[PDB]
């Protein structure tokens, strides 16, 4: 309506800075929001900077200000243009001794509007030639000019891209005048560092755009002030942060080292004089400062990464820069080192590329250096009473740690590594988290560790199992992962594995050990499954009584994904056997909660595993899937209204056939039925997978084809119905996804089957409406499905039913070819991603398989057909699809093609 | 600085274009946590958000990169290794 009265807008604004309340404070913020997206919104704003009561409303009012036109700039006549500008001037004038937070906002919407206003050219130098001798102005004037540069690449602004390159050289231009009032700045005698960190956020902010000259820089007073107070031991800490970010700035701005190598010689020198000023602040407990200096060298380590790798030692890859980072690595907190990690990432990464392995004994030292650093760093507290948490702070720096050592790890040598780390634990009379660290990095590497040395690893692994039970728990805990680790040396030494079991039993009987020692079984039972035959009693009898070792889900499916694999492993006489006991359990627990909170989810997944995993070779599961499928059934049947309950239901179901496969068709009617029946009321689209699986497992036997059919026809008014609604593709691309998974299923196990069905005609209906879906997977299924149609009439001609198939097609073909084809070009015009083109093309390819003369015809129709683009590109993309003569060229094509529009 | 899972691999790089090119190119998405250039007009990003990510894998690729000295070149920006599933709630599906 008309604009809010000024009472009502500043009450709002008191209680969003002062009302403590909760639904209070998110109330007058909705209000004020509207007020925000209002047209009023300009004037309210201008008019509480004009009263300026106080810096609350000020605040508001700047920052909507701010809002508005970095939203709403196009709502503006041209002719407000220059009068806008001219409030925020007087704005910022009136109110810039008010609060900085103020000048800020203000700032920032004068920049926003200086990027939009293109009939206010120069005004960088506007700016400064109108503030700059006025000594009060400063302060916002160098505001402004720092926000400026930043504001380019505001996502609040998202300027085009042809506009922003404009815009940055236009700011290059001037990039001299504002560098000129920096020096005029600084140019005075004992300047505070009030005004000195606004030069230096300005100069940083300049130099982050890319637009400062290197080479003037280079001889510059600027820089030399910089490493100047970043030396003297009384420079405060808020000078500091601007002083070191300025540095990392101009670091950062030196792209190619070789363009701007006088400014790169200033920079390395200058920060090379910082150590001593790292060390007194590592002196004092100035933390914050040590930090900074952490990041300055890293920043340098970064800016000399290529001359540090290509040519090491020499020059510009003077490696006392590595240095300067173990140095930071040697500090006692480990949030000094870690600033550093992606830098030792990028460098291992670097060396690894360019395969030149003769200059890597130079790094060797170095990584061994920093690897002993990151080991003391992963030493937990004497005083730490359970297992080495992994969730908290500092158990995601040991994992950043891990990975960074499996990275480097090749640099040293794994097996170097692996046998040095190991020496140093008895010597001392390690206290436990020494020893516990030791063994976590050893943890790191020991799966790349060679297994040819094989006595300095065997006998690593026989230290680790005549460890007592009365060490602490970390050390119980870590040396299980270790040994978890080490499998492959238990399946080259099997004499192992009968003590390495042992000790992973012990650990498992122990609450806070389970999951680790469960872990650790499952890979003893995945590497060493060849021959682990008499170990399986022990297997089964753990889980006959598996939830009583109080496991996390994932270890417990672990488990008993252990088990399965080894008796896969079994003599096939004994498998059919155990695996009905393995069930049983589960069958059992499930029965339970059929009588029963009940969640069968975890012996639905229980199960699941077992049967995914238990895969011998010939069937002995066909004769246990009769023992689970009423269970299941009831199970089903009690949770049919819960989708997650039912896809889990599926999900066992759906690895229990594939199991079995073309065996077990005592379980296809009666579970076509009740998904069927189910479906009918709860459109849960597992079942159109669930559907997918049995029409790929028994789709070519011709006895079940009509039942097959029967299910799809069945199935499909529901899902119709479902993709009939509003918006019904976008609210259901699980349903699509899955019913054309169905399609594709039945496309290419019995095509015919399908196409001389009723069903085929929506079918594809719903395909070529769905090419324009917005969902990868959904979109992948459907593509995949209109592929395999069209190939139909074109694959093995050397089967009889060929011709027919042929004519099928070749009618589909007849109806809707010309409509496909458009919907294609449309998609990929004017809807999908461009990843969506290689899916597209293969379509558009198999079209041509089956009549490229009527294809030409038809794509010259679709281009012909289309709302910039000159007549000359219609007809060289016509050109280039059907003189195609390998898929990869109609994808070329498109992808070019795409670029157009 | 930190790391992530969210990461994709960009190609067809022009031999001039800098890992702050590449930065400055996919920043249009979300945060750049780490980035790297290496010698075959190859990088990888790595997105603070996951969601970020596929903005870039959508809007990003086959799109103008023009690096720092002005060279063009039509990008490619693809998930690596396997892509995240698309809207709506997880299935577990076969898949390749």
């Amino acid at each position: 309506g008309a604009k809010p009265t000024l009472q009502l807008v500043y009450q709002a604004v008191q209680a969003l800075y002062h009302d403590p309340d909760p639904s209070g404070k998110e109330r007058a913020s909705f209000w004020l929001g509207e007020l925000q997206r209002s047209v009023h919104a300009w004037e309210i704003s201008d008019q509480l900077l004009q009263i300026r009561q106080d810096v609350e409303s000020c605040y508001f009012a700047a920052q909507t200000m701010k809002m508005k036109i970095q939203t709403s700039f196009y709502e503006l006549p041209t002719d407000s243009h220059a009068s806008l500008r001219d409030s925020l001037l007087t704005h910022i004038q009136n109110l810039k001794d008010l609060s900085p937070v103020i000048v800020t906002q203000l700032a920032l919407a004068i920049a926003d509007l200086a990027l939009q206003m293109p009939s206010w050219k120069g005004c960088v130098q506007t700016l400064v030639e109108k503030y700059s001798n006025d000594v009060t102005s400063l302060p916002f004037l160098l505001e402004i000019l720092t926000v400026l540069p930043e504001e380019v690449h505001s996502r609040s602004l998202r300027i085009g891209a042809n506009r922003r390159t404009e815009i940055i050289e236009d700011l290059a231009f001037y990039s001299s005048t504002v560098v000129s009032l920096l020096m005029t700045c600084v140019e005075k005698a004992g300047t505070d560092e009030k005004m000195l960190m606004k030069v230096f956020r300005c100069l940083g902010s300049w130099f982050n755009l890319g637009v400062l000259d290197s080479n003037f820089m280079a001889n510059n007073k600027l820089l030399a002030l910089l490493f100047e107070v970043l030396q003297q031991d009384k420079t405060s800490s808020n000078l500091h942060e601007a002083a070191s970010d300025c540095v990392c700035s101009a670091l950062y701005a030196i792209e190619n080292v070789e363009t701007n190598l006088p400014l790169a010689m200033q920079l390395f020198q200058g920060v090379l004089t910082l150590e001593t000023a790292y060390h007194m602040a590592v002196a004092r407990e100035d933390l914050d400062k040590v930090l900074n200096y952490c990041r300055i060298f890293t920043e340098l380590c970064e800016t000399f990464l290529e001359k540090i790798v290509c040519t090491p030692g020499q020059g510009l890859g003077d490696l006392r820069t590595l240095e300067l980072l173990l140095i930071c690595a040697g500090h006692p907190q480990y949030e000094v080192v870690e600033i550093s990690f992606n830098f030792w990432y990028r460098l291992g990464e670097h060396l690894y590329k360019t395969n030149d392995e003769v200059i890597h004994g130079i790094f060797k030292a170095y990584i061994q250096r920093l690897l002993h650093a990151l080991a003391r760093h992963c030493q937990l507290e004497p005083d730490h009473e359970g297992v080495p948490e992994e969730t908290d702070d500092f158990g995601e720096f040991r994992m950043r740690v891990s990975d960074l050592v499996k990275d480097l790890i090749f640099l040293i040598g794994s097996m170097e590594c692996f046998a040095q780390l190991y020496s140093t634990l008895k010597e001392g009379n390690p206290p436990w988290e020494v020893t516990e660290a030791v063994l976590f990095i050893m943890a790191a590497i020991a799966k790349s560790v060679d297994p040819e040395n094989n006595p300095t690893l065997v006998e690593v692994l026989e230290g680790v199992v005549r460890l007592p039970e009365t060490v602490h728990t970390a050390v119980r805990y870590t040396s299980i992962e270790l040994v978890g680790e080490m499998s492959e040396v238990v399946d080259r030494n099997p004499q192992f594995l009968d003590p390495v079991l042992g000790y992973l039993m012990k650990g498992l009987c122990e609450k806070p050990l389970a999951s680790a020692a469960a872990k650790a079984i499952h890979n003893i039972c995945s590497v060493c499954r060849d021959h682990m035959a008499q170990h399986f009693n022990g297997l089964l009898e753990i889980a006959r009584s598996l939830d009583s070792f109080l496991l996390s889900p994932e270890a417990a499916v672990g488990l008993l994904k252990g088990t399965a694999l080894v008796l896969a492993r079994l003599p096939l006489d004994k498998i059919t056997e155990c695996l009905s006991e393995l069930c049983s359990v589960q069958v059992m627990a499930l029965k339970k909660l059929l009588s029963q909170s009940s969640d069968p989810t975890v012996f639905l997944d229980r199960l699941a595993v077992i049967f995914r995993h238990t895969n011998p070779i010939v069937h002995p599961c066909q004769k246990v899937i009769q023992e689970i499928w009423p269970v299941l059934s009831e199970t089903l049947n009690k949770h049919r209204a819960d989708n997650r309950i039912v896809e889990r239901c599926c999900r066992c179901l759906r690895f229990a056939v594939r199991c079995v496969g073309k065996g077990s068709a005592a379980l296809l009617q009666p579970l076509v039925t009740q998904m069927v029946n189910v479906y009918h009321v709860h459109q849960h689209s597992c079942f159109l997978y669930l559907g997918s699986i049995l029409v790929d497992e028994y789709g070519m036997e011709e006895g079940c084809r009509q039942g097959l059919l029967d299910m799809l026809q069945a199935l499909c008014i529901p899902t119709f119905q479902l993709l009939e609604q509003q918006n019904g593709l976008q609210n259901h691309p699980d349903t699509v996804d899955d019913l054309f998974r169905l399609a594709t299923r039945f496309i290419q196990r019995s095509p015919v089957t399908l196409l001389r069905s009723q069903v085929v005609i929506p079918i594809l209906q719903w395909a070529i409406a769905s090419t324009t879906l917005d969902h990868r997977d959904a979109n992948c299924s459907v593509m995949r499905f209109l592929r395999d149609l069209i190939h139909t009439g074109v694959a093995n001609d050397h089967e009889e039913d060929f011709e027919l198939r042929k004519e099928l097609i070749g009618q589909v073909m007849n109806q809707l070819g010309q409509q496909l084809v458009s919907q294609l070009l449309h998609t990929c015009c004017f809807c999908l991603p461009p990843y969506t083109l290689p899916d597209v093309a293969e379509v558009l390819w198999e079209i041509m398989q089956v009549d490229r003369p009527t294809f030409c015809r038809w794509l010259e129709n679709s281009l012909k057909g289309l709302p910039t683009v000159t007549h000359k590109q219609l007809t060289d993309f016509h050109k280039q699809v059907t003189s195609a003569e390998e898929c990869k060229q109609v994808c070329w094509a498109l992808r070019d093609f795409t670029r157009l529009f | 600085s930190r790391r992530s899972e969210n990461r994709v691999v960009v190609s067809g790089l022009p031999p001039s274009g800098s890992w702050q090119d590449l930065k400055d190119h996919m920043r249009e998405a979300g945060d750049v946590c780490y980035a790297d250039v290496y010698r075959d007009g190859t990088g990888v990003v790595e997105f603070v958000r996951k969601e970020d990510m596929t903005y870039a894998v959508r809007k990003l690729d086959n799109t103008k990169f023009r690096s720092h000295e002005g060279e063009t070149a039509y990008i490619r920006v693809k998930v690596d290794g396997p892509r995240s599933p698309s809207y709506g709630r997880s299935r577990s599906r076969s898949r390749s």
